[PDB]
């Protein structure tokens, strides 16, 4: 799994290079605390980042428990990494508050998800104390420490997952904190849609076969009737019929003459794989 | 992608169907083990929440196959 | 094709054993005509017939032209018969009339199918002139003379076909009518149900499998799932699973360990063939 | 046999498969060659009577595959 590091003002001026010598894939840096907290390096390392061609994060430090505070720090945080355009950004919940503030972290979010892709940060204590579910319709950045695989509730996925607070490197002041990104996550900040398998058939016996061959492949099935845009499919398999009915896309066709060996084929394609 | 439905093997795939047609899109049998992470819209048709994805963004489903149908004939509807 | 022979009062005293020694498998006879006419024949030609285990039917010879006059006519022959239990009756169509008498013929058909499976007889032209497609929710019996097969509208198919009215036996009075009568007739007015075959599946990948047997049987499919009486299909085949899945009267079963080899026994299955 | 439903290849046979559910019947593709004359209530699905058996007893079907479903779901309803 590749590895991304956060920072924030504490560690002052910071060569990010040396972090993408690490193998560092980019960098999350503090914009904000509260409502009026202003990070004084937050331009610099989104700049010295995104100038050298790596993933970057902008995360705001929560301080509210009502809808009210949620929308000034969300409008705050906005103003923040204005003249910036970070690849996604974070809410930052490690605030001390009561009870179950989800609706104020939708409404923050509701602000800021209209102009980034955002991402929800917390332990798994805050989670099981201060949110519901509802808070899953963004993703997770688990803080776990110390442990061999994370652990939460309400999500059942994360897309990054911060292991320590404790990392240390000669030249930047304070600790920084490193964190694993999935694959599904880059995919998904840089926009990248690619479905690997598909299979197309036409309306009748040849959606049997098809299926078949779908479940070999694990992947869907799509009625060739149906206009899509096949332009991301990596492999586009289709079950009986001529290459000419089927998107310019297709790339394997298996048929027979009548629909029994239309069906053998696809019986034969699956053995040989 | 914009659009999958998901189903159950059995009457619910009847549904799902007509559902893939209105999006113009995929269907695929809950029993594939597949990547859901790149999908936009995540429709499930039948069936209880906890049967399908994390990833699932709808569920259409009535307690009856019938009732099931018909849910996904007023969501075409109103689309 | 088998053949069954028609009489009247005109036929005089009729030894039916005649007939029956020539291969004819029933007699349809002769029961009224009119508002007030009646057969006096028609007692002992239902009733020789039955004796000797053979076919019976019982015809009207209608002159009605309006509903009212049908329903007359209707309950009138109902009287005629009464008594005797023919296999069928018939509503005999030939009288002066003008346009569309369809509804009419409905009114009488009303009546005197509440206690008798029954039978529309006529001619070609009759048919062009007088009746609508209304009327094919009863079988038909075409007299068609000196053709090859018989051409006719509405209906597809026939029951009988009267194909001479200028029969002749020595020691019966004047013409006998002989037709030629199906096998599909000959088991609906026995009450013979048998379906030859059905193809039995499980909810899932099994179903694919079901279908392409079924498309080489040319039979239904259906669901093991639907609660069903199996007792009258002769050849009741399952696709996937297990025996104790199934009705008792299951007599070949094709499955496999997976989906695939299920899948590949039909198509082997279907080569057998 | 007492109910049979036909229907003709495609979107039809989903709306034909609730039908025989209800009814507990088997369902049968149009294409295959088959002996009507012994069944009881001849049900078809979508499409025009034209392309049915002459053995036909009910055509159930809409403009769109939508509202074919749509009048079998009804027909369902009110048995």
């Amino acid at each position: 799994m590749k590895k991304i590091a956060d920072i924030s003002n504490l560690n002052g001026n910071v060569d990010v290079k040396l972090l993408f010598n690490l193998g560092y894939i980019g960098i999350i840096a503090k914009a904000s605390e509260g409502g009026t907290f202003v990070d004084k390096y937050y331009k610099q390392n989104y700049t010295n980042t995104k100038a050298q061609g790596k993933i970057t994060g902008a995360y705001h430090f929560a301080n509210f428990s009502t809808i009210a505070k949620a929308q000034q720090e969300a409008n705050f945080f906005l103003n923040c990494i204005a003249g910036t355009t970070p690849d996604f950004v974070v809410l930052d919940l490690e605030q001390q508050c009561t009870g179950d503030i989800t609706d104020a972290c939708l409404a923050f979010l509701n602000i800021v998800a209209k102009k980034f892709k955002c991402v929800v940060y917390c332990n798994s204590s805050f989670i099981k104390e201060h949110l519901n579910s509802k808070i899953c319709a963004y993703p997770l950045w688990i803080a776990n420490y110390g442990v061999a695989t994370p652990a939460f509730t309400l999500w059942t996925k994360y897309a990054m997952w911060q292991f320590t607070e404790k990392g240390q490197v000669s030249g930047i002041s304070g600790y920084i904190d490193f964190s694993y990104i999935t694959d599904e996550f880059i995919k998904y900040i840089k926009g990248e849609d690619e479905v690997e398998n598909l299979v197309v058939y036409n309306d009748g016996a040849d959606q049997r076969a098809a299926e078949y061959l779908a479940d070999r492949l694990a992947c869907p099935t799509i009625n060739n009737a149906r206009k899509f845009d096949y332009s991301n499919v990596k492999n586009v398999y289709a079950v009986g019929g001529n290459k000419e009915q089927y998107t310019s896309y297709l790339t394997t066709l298996i048929a027979g003459s009548t629909r029994y060996t239309t069906m053998q084929a696809v019986l034969d394609y699956i053995k040989n794989l | 992608m914009e659009n999958l439905v998901v189903y159950n093997d059995g009457a619910d795939q009847r549904a799902a169907e007509y559902l893939a047609d209105r999006l113009a899109c995929p269907t695929i049998n809950n029993a594939r083990k597949f990547d859901y992470s790149n999908v936009k819209n995540v429709y499930a048709v039948g069936g209880n929440k906890e049967q399908y994805t994390s990833y699932l963004t709808t569920l259409i489903a009535g307690s009856t196959r019938y009732t099931t149908m018909q849910a996904v004939l007023d969501y075409i509807k109103n689309l």
